[PDB]
């Protein structure tokens, strides 16, 4: 069914990485699950070739800091910032990047886009929320980027610890911002993320953990009405939040629903589910074992 | 001729629902070839949160297992195992609830090996269960002899010895092994 992924990449500022996702996403599911046996394998390197001609246009517009905006006279952004470094993190497994450009990327995100405190506000808003998921028109400022910014650093962890020594501060302070802080948030889609990033530093372990527990629907989903995406997203984050505490218990009723609602990857604003949705279908199959 | 048997049946998520039809098909059927000596049915589904379907007063008023067991439905939680122990013996095998005096107490476990965020281990719940007297076999489902720790687990409910006491649930021959050991007591 999944034969709609391999995508163009195009746009001045970040459709290339809308092209790249589920061309980055396709080869990083395939391949763990060893299901590269139905179309004869001569393509692999095609999507490489593919990967090779959009990351590499995504460098055309680097920013002095290593910086990443879809514009780069303006003052750059930071969710396109650390988005396509986490799209790299999948890339990883088959294509070849450098590790100096991150590196150099993080030493300005946490010199000038994290507070004394945690916080990290947005100094740069994108002219493309539809990219973005669920992160549009929640009340709750900056608690899902403060751990957005936490997971995608945290995804490229022990990579950028020998040429930039500053980061693991950044991930404390920014989910010790999130444990003291995580239990007071009313919708989901925080819950979600932020129990993710505690359970990448491990401390997801207490009522901070039943909040998010609860809020399961019928044990199975992260109810809210925004949009699918923002729902279906955030099950994918809370089953990566599960993967982590190596829970076989709620996983069957996730991977149930996950598994009957039939959504492959597809459609304009389609980006941010389409990665995390065969991440954790991905990752899942990598634990369980089969 | 005096015998009450418990059920203490695994209701976590890690039950699949086929696990889960198969539990109530085999209970099921335990209970209607076995109206003998008086022989006297309590369960509990058990998983993060607890459920006594039916004490055995409740059971006495009614005989009819197929009418009692279909409705039952899953909870999808945790696996707490042993907190579900001591709670049958202080509940289930109250007299409160229709524990007969001077009757037999044997506990069957359909668990799937893995106990999971219960706070209380099993070291607290066995010897008390030595203490007390109930004979504590184990059914244990799906997956559950594959790896090392949860079968392990399953002889840790069971008490000894273990090939009179631990089953695999497919096996339709432990309640003719209780059967029998009845018959012969
Ligand atoms: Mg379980």
């Amino acid at each position: 069914r999944l034969k709609h992924l391999i995508v163009t990449p195009s746009g001045c500022g970040e459709q290339n990485m809308i092209g790249m996702t589920p061309t980055v996403i396709a080869v990083h599911y395939l391949d763990e699950t060893e299901q590269w046996e139905k179309f004869g394998l001569e393509k692999r390197q095609g999507a490489l070739e593919l990967i090779k001609k959009g990351y590499t246009q995504q460098l055309a517009f680097r920013q002095p800091s290593s910086a990443f905006a879809a514009f780069v006279k303006r003052a750059p952004s930071t969710w396109l910032t650390a988005y396509v470094v986490k799209v790299f993190s999948l890339a990883v497994n088959l294509i070849a990047i450098d590790s100096q450009v991150l590196c150099g990327a993080v030493k300005w995100l946490i010199l000038e886009k994290q507070k004394p405190d945690g916080v990290f506000q947005e100094d740069a808003p994108v002219i493309h929320q539809e990219m973005i998921g669920g992160l549009r028109n929640n009340n709750e400022k900056d608690m899902a980027l403060t751990a957005f910014v936490l997971i995608s650093l945290q995804e490229a962890k022990d990579i950028c610890e020998e040429q930039v020594n500053s980061l693991p501060g950044s991930i404390t302070k920014a989910g010790d911002f999130l444990e003291a802080n995580y239990m007071n948030l009313q919708r989901s889609y925080t819950v979600a993320i932020a129990g993710y990033a505690l359970a990448q530093m491990g401390r997801l372990k207490g009522p901070l953990l039943n909040k998010f527990l609860t809020t399961a629907k019928d044990k199975n989903r992260w109810e809210d009405p925004g949009k699918q995406l923002y729902n279906v997203e955030a099950t994918s984050y809370a089953l990566l939040a599960l993967l982590q505490l190596k829970d076989f218990d709620f996983v069957p009723p996730v991977v149930r629903w996950l598994n009957e609602q039939r959504y492959y990857g597809g459609g304009y604003g389609s980006t941010q589910a389409t990665f995390m949705v065969f991440q954790a279908l991905a990752q899942y199959q990598k634990d369980a074992p089969d | 001729e005096d015998s009450d048997i418990a059920f203490l049946i695994d209701g976590s998520g890690s039950i699949i629902p086929h696990d889960f039809r198969r539990m109530k098909e085999f209970v099921s059927t335990v209970m209607e070839q076995l109206k003998k000596s008086k022989t006297l049915f309590s369960l509990m589904q058990y998983s993060e949160e607890f459920r006594i379907h039916f004490t055995f007063k409740e059971f006495q008023n009614n005989p009819n297992p197929r009418s009692l067991v279909k409705p039952i439905t899953q909870l999808l939680g945790r696996t707490h195992t042993a907190t579900g122990i001591r709670k049958v013996v202080r509940e289930l095998f109250n007299i409160t609830n229709g524990a007969r005096k001077n009757a037999f107490k044997i506990l069957v476990v359909i668990t799937d090996g893995e106990k999971f965020g219960d706070p209380l281990g099993y070291e607290d719940v066995i010897p008390e269960a030595d203490r007390e007297g109930v004979i504590r076999y184990v059914i244990g489902v799906g997956d559950a002899f594959r790896s090392e720790k949860s079968r392990q687990e399953l002889n840790t409910i069971a008490s000894k010895p273990p090939r009179d006491h631990v089953f695999q649930v497919n096996n339709f021959e432990a309640l003719k092994t209780i059967q029998n050991q009845l018959r012969e007591k």
